[PDB]
C-alpha cells in the first residue's frame, strides 16, 4: 500500500509508511477524529502517570488493543522501558510484521 | 359576545360525545347546536386587540376544554359501524368541528398568543459522557495478568490482577473442522470445511476480605466479579491482551460466568468466590 | 433531550456521547436545530443542541 | 442471608437466617447467548442472540 | 421526567423530583391507594418495632422490594442505622442512581 | 440480599429437593439438606 | 358471599382481599349491591356487600 507522508508530502509506502501508520495510532486520543470516534489511543490518558510495574502492562494491554482495530499488518510483540530521564520514559515499541 | 358564547358552545358538546353511548340521534342536535355557535365566537373574535391579560386565559380555559371536547365525541362516534354511521350522515359534519374550532382557535391565539415552551431539562455535556482516564486499577503496582477490553473502545477495561480476579488455570480448547465421508470400500475422506470452535477458560477465585496489596486501607470487593457480570451484558467482544507470547489475542466473546460463594458473613457476604469464566473467540474478518 | 456545551465540545462526539453511533446522526441533529451550522465547529460555551430521537 | 418475596406484595416473606435455612453455597451459573454459525473457509461466526 | 412538587405545587423535574419519588414509596402503606393496592412500603408495619440486627436486615430487604417495583431508576446500595434517640432511629438511604 | 447490589432481579423458584434423614419413631428427621434452585424471571 | 365492614373499610381494598385483583372487579361489585355508591366511601360499620362470582 502506498500512502503519502506527514510531512513534506512525498509518497512512501513500504516500510516507512508502516511506521507513520503507527504512531497515528498512538499519538491521536479517542474521539479527536472527525466522524471516526472509536480511533486512536488511550495513551495520551497514560500520559503523566507514574511509572509502576502495572502501569507497563497497561499500556501493552493498550497499544495492542489500538493496534489490533487499525493496524492488522502488525503482529505486537512487547513494550519494554528502556530508560528513565526526568519525565521521560522511552519505550522499545517492538513488532514482528505480518500481511 | 364571546363571554357568553365559547362557554356556551363547550356546554353542547358535553351532551353530544356523552349521549351517544349505546345511539345515534342524540348526537347530530348538540352538534348542529355548536358549529352554528361557536362560530358565533369564530366571527367574534375576528378583530380584537387583546382586550386583557385576563378574558383572554378564559379563551385559552375554553379552547383546551373544546379541544377535549373533540377527543370525546371523534372517540364515542368510532365506536360506531360505518354504514350505521353514513345513514345518520355526521361523517360530513364532525369535520365542520374541524373547520370551525381550528378557526376560533386561531381567533384565539392571534388575540392572546401561547407561553413558550420553556425548557427545564436541559443538561451539560457530562451526564452523557464516559470517564476516559483510566481507572485506580491500571495504575496499580502489580503487572496484569490479562485484560478484557470491548469494542467501544471508550469503556472501561476490566484488568485481571491480584487485587481483582488473578485466575490459576487457562484452559484453551481449539478444535479444527475436518469433516469425515464414509466411503465403502476404502478410508473415510476428511476434508477442511472450516476452523471450529476455539475457547478459552478461567478458573480461579476471588476472596473478597483480602486486603489490596500493599495495605492501601481497600479490601478486594463483593462488586469485583459483579464488574464480569456489566462488561457481559454488553452483548459485545472483547479483546483478549496478555502479556508472554502473542499479546494481540483476538476477539473474544465471554459466554459464561459461574461462580460458586461460599463462607457467607452474616448479610450474605462470601469470602470467596471461584469462579470459572468461558470464551469463545469471535471470528471477525 | 437538550444538552449544553462548552467551549471545546463539538458535534460528532457530542451526538456520539448521546446515541451511541455516527452514522445517520449528526445531520439528524443539524436538521432539528436552527442555526447550529452557522455557528463555528469548536462551539461556544453557552449554545444549546436538542439532540432529537430516532436519529 | 437471603429474603424471597413475591409479586403480590402482601404475601408473607421468606426470611434466611440461622433460624429458617440458612444455606452455606451459592452457586450462581449465568450464561450469555452466543450463537454460531459455521462458514466454510474461516472461523464460525458468532452472533449474540 | 418532569413532575410537581406535593408541597408548594411547583414543577421541578431532576432530582428534588427523584427524592420525593422515593418518599412517596416509603411512607406509603400498602393499600392505602385508590385502585393500586400493591404500592408502598411496609415500613409502616416496621414502625415501632425494636431495633435489632434483623430488623436492619428486613428493612434493607423491604426497601429493596418497595423501590425495586416502582422506582426502576434507582440502585439501591445500603440502608444503616446512624444514630440512636428515644425512638427516634435514624437511616442513610444510599443509592446509586441509574437511568 | 444485603452485600453487594440489594435489588436483586425477579427470581422465579423451580427445583426443590430435600434429602431427610436421621428419622425420628414418627417419621420426624433431625437433619433436612436441601438444594434450592431459581432462574431469573426477564421482566421487562 | 357476603361480607360486613367496619368503619374504615373502604371498597376497592375489599373486592382486592376477596377476588386478588381490581381489572373489573369494583364496577361489578357496584353493580350487584342496591344503594352501595350512594353511601360515603369510607364505609360506616355495619353495611353489607354480596360479592358476586366472576368479576
Amino acid at each position: 500500500m502506498i500512502g503519502m507522508d506527514r510531512r513534506s508530502g512525498l509518497p512512501l509506502s513500504g516500510l516507512a509508511h508502516l511506521k507513520q501508520s503507527v504512531e497515528d495510532i498512538l499519538t491521536t486520543p479517542l474521539g479527536s477524529r472527525r466522524m471516526r470516534p472509536e480511533y486512536g489511543s488511550k495513551l495520551r490518558r497514560m500520559v503523566d502517570m507514574p511509572v509502576s510495574e502495572g502501569w507497563k502492562s497497561a499500556v501493552q494491554a493498550e497499544v495492542a488493543r489500538s493496534l489490533g482495530r487499525w493496524e492488522p499488518r502488525i503482529g505486537l510483540s512487547a513494550v519494554r522501558v528502556v530508560a528513565v530521564v526526568d519525565g521521560r520514559v522511552d519505550l522499545l515499541l517492538s513488532g514482528v510484521f505480518e500481511g | 359576545a364571546y363571554l357568553e358564547q365559547l362557554q356556551a358552545g363547550l356546554r353542547y358538546l358535553g351532551r353530544a360525545g356523552e349521549s351517544g353511548r349505546k345511539s345515534l340521534d342524540k348526537v347530530v342536535a348538540p352538534v348542529n347546536g355548536a358549529i352554528s355557535e361557536i362560530r358565533g365566537a369564530a366571527a367574534e373574535l375576528e378583530n380584537l386587540p387583546g382586550v386583557s391579560p385576563e378574558m383572554a386565559a378564559r379563551l385559552q380555559r375554553a379552547m383546551r376544554g373544546i379541544g377535549q371536547a373533540q377527543g370525546k365525541v371523534n372517540r364515542v362516534v368510532s365506536t360506531y359501524d360505518r354504514a350505521s354511521r353514513a345513514l345518520l350522515g355526521i361523517d360530513e359534519r364532525l369535520d365542520a368541528l374541524k373547520v370551525q374550532v381550528n378557526s376560533a382557535a386561531q381567533a384565539v391565539g392571534k388575540v392572546a398568543g401561547d407561553i413558550s415552551p420553556t425548557l427545564a431539562g436541559v443538561l451539560p455535556s457530562w451526564l452523557l459522557a464516559p470517564s476516559a482516564t483510566p481507572p485506580s486499577e491500571a495504575a496499580a503496582s502489580l503487572p496484569h495478568l490479562l485484560v478484557l477490553q470491548p469494542l467501544t473502545a471508550n469503556a472501561q477495561p476490566f484488568y485481571f490482577n491480584l487485587n481483582t480476579a488473578a485466575f490459576d488455570a487457562l484452559q484453551r480448547n481449539s478444535a479444527y473442522n475436518w469433516s469425515g465421508q464414509v466411503r465403502l470400500g476404502r478410508r473415510p475422506a476428511l476434508q477442511s470445511v472450516g476452523m471450529g470452535e476455539e475457547s478459552i477458560l478461567l478458573k480461579g477465585a476471588v476472596f473478597p476480605l483480602r486486603r489490596q496489596v500493599g495495605n492501601q486501607e481497600k479490601v478486594v470487593g463483593l462488586e469485583q466479579l459483579e464488574a464480569l457480570r456489566r462488561l457481559a451484558e454488553r452483548r459485545e467482544p472483547l479483546i483478549l491482551s496478555s502479556g508472554y507470547g502473542e499479546v494481540q489475542m483476538g476477539l473474544w466473546c465471554l459466554v459464561r460466568i459461574s461462580e460458586n460463594q461460599s463462607a457467607l458473613l452474616g448479610n450474605g457476604a462470601p469470602r470467596k468466590q471461584t469462579f470459572d469464566l468461558e470464551f469463545k473467540r469471535y471470528g471477525d474478518d | 433531550t437538550t444538552c449544553r456545551t462548552a467551549d471545546g465540545d463539538m458535534l460528532d462526539s457530542l451526538c456520539y456521547h448521546v446515541y451511541g453511533h455516527l452514522l445517520g446522526c449528526v445531520e439528524a441533529t443539524l436538521d432539528a436545530n436552527p442555526g447550529l451550522a452557522d455557528e463555528q465547529q469548536p462551539f461556544r460555551a453557552g449554545l444549546l443542541i436538542s439532540f432529537p430521537d430516532m436519529p
